[PDB]
């Protein structure tokens, strides 16, 4: 009686002056949008159905319409950023907010949803939703002395909500809303459901993502521990969240990184450097080049948990994403460590595969390259090994690509190649 | 990443 | 900064 109706009819419904009509109405045009492919979005939007639906959201005397033009509008901002406009400019959101005090629960858990949409289109809308003081009752919802006590499904549907206020960044949340959300954030990754867990990280990825007062304002949480934890998850879209946190937090200050490696992080990159996976691998080996250019210290600690292998297996064979990665992870090692940790990764067998690197399709990785031999050289400079080295990348073929690239078109390229020849060859 | 909006089937 | 934000 309610399936499969024409948007007219839906129309000429919701227009009647009988509430009992309009619920009918309302709840087709809820199943016209809620069907598997093409919702009919803008031509329901056409029919100037919103300004309606968004009005019978404030009708408490009957929840159920309430309801269905929740469920509906919902569907409508779930769409594209013009189509979430439609919804937003019929006032939505503040009556959204309203009911988030709903006394039924599927019907704030529908408010939660529609306002998860709405600041999911971007910046803008998000900080709106803010603005119209959406925080505040969401968090309210989430005043429990335990998580588990809420429904699954419900509890999961705020924590993604949450975490869209807590995405984009042009420019990103405003702090004190960041300040106000985290407690909660942090309380939510700490519960058993995946589903939460997962977009719990998401969250704080995205809080992450930015400038050191905002990392640090997360790492003053001291979630990092946590984090490293979920890292090593055996459920994929945990997993990489996670290691998206763990790698942001490290692009931080040297104490902000420090507090991952304190944290036990590295132990897993061994698994993590050799993922199958191969994007949480491109993210992994990222990772390890924003901790390679770091403290000395650090590298070190990179180096007694048995990485370098790895980076070298990870340089050798791999996405050439990865690779790119791994170069950078490798040259930021030659461009800060010690002479005994340059020399240790010479004989980890770094040499062949970086050499093998520069027949790449690429200026830009054939720059961080040169670039990694020359600090290598310098190194070998000071042992007066500096021969020696030559020979091996002689042995392998790799002055046979350095006097190539010295032919390169790139300046930076040539030029870099030149030096290598004369100064350590010919 | 988990995308922006999520309609509701 | 050798911290490179490939964000």
């Amino acid at each position: 009686g309610t399936v499969n109706w024409s948007v007219e009819d839906i129309v000429k419904g919701i227009n009647s002056n009988n509430l009992e009509s309009q619920l009918q109405a309302t709840q087709a045009a809820r199943k016209l949008l809620s069907r598997e492919k093409q919702p009919p979005i803008d031509n329901i939007i056409r029919a100037g159905l919103i300004p309606k639906f968004v009005s019978f959201l404030g009708k408490t005397d009957c929840s159920p319409i309430q309801f269905e033009s929740a469920w509906a509008l919902t569907n409508i901002a779930s769409g594209t950023s013009e189509q979430t406009k439609a919804v937003v400019d019929g006032g939505a959101i503040p009556a959204f907010i309203s009911l988030l005090a709903s006394p039924h629960a599927h019907i704030s858990e529908q408010a939660v949803w529609a306002l998860g949409n709405i600041a999911g289109d971007g910046s803008a809308f998000r900080d709106l939703v803010i603005k119209h003081g959406a925080i505040d009752p969401l968090l309210a919802l989430l005043a429990v002395p335990d998580l588990s006590t809420l429904a699954c499904g419900y509890l999961r549907n705020l924590t993604w909500t949450l975490s869209n206020l807590c995405r984009n960044k042009n420019p990103a949340p405003p702090l004190d809303a960041v300040e106000q959300i985290l407690p909660t954030l942090v309380r939510l990754l700490h519960h058993n459901d995946p589903e939460v867990l997962a977009d719990s990280c998401w969250a704080i990825s995205y809080l992450t993502d930015g400038p050191n007062e905002r990392i640090e304002m997360v790492v003053k949480k001291g979630v990092v521990p946590q984090l490293v934890k979920l890292l090593g998850a055996t459920e994929l879209p945990i997993v990489t969240p996670a290691l998206r946190a763990i790698g942001n937090i490290v692009t931080g200050t040297d104490e902000q990184t420090q507090k991952v490696i304190d944290a036990g992080a590295l132990a897993v990159f061994p698994s993590l450097l050799t993922n199958p996976k191969t994007n949480i691998q491109k993210e992994a080996t990222w990772t390890m080049s924003n901790i390679t250019a770091g403290r000395q210290d650090q590298i070190q600690q990179v180096v007694n948990h048995g990485l370098v292998p790895f980076l070298v297996g990870v340089l050798s064979k791999a996405d050439f994403k990865t690779q790119k990665e791994a170069a950078w992870a490798i040259t930021n090692y030659t461009s800060g460590g010690t002479v005994e940790q340059i020399v240790y990764l010479v004989h980890c067998g770094i040499i062949e595969p970086l050499m093998n690197l520069l027949s790449a399709k690429d200026t830009k990785i054939i720059q961080v390259i040169l670039d990694a031999i020359s600090n290598i050289f310098q190194a070998a400079e000071k042992l007066g090994e500096t021969e020696k080295l030559s020979i091996m990348i002689e042995e392998c073929g790799g002055l046979d690509k350095i006097e190539a690239l010295q032919r390169h078109e790139n300046e930076s390229v040539y030029k870099a190649s030149l030096n290598l020849i004369e100064k350590y060859f010919s | 990443e988990n995308m922006l909006k999520r309609r509701n089937v």
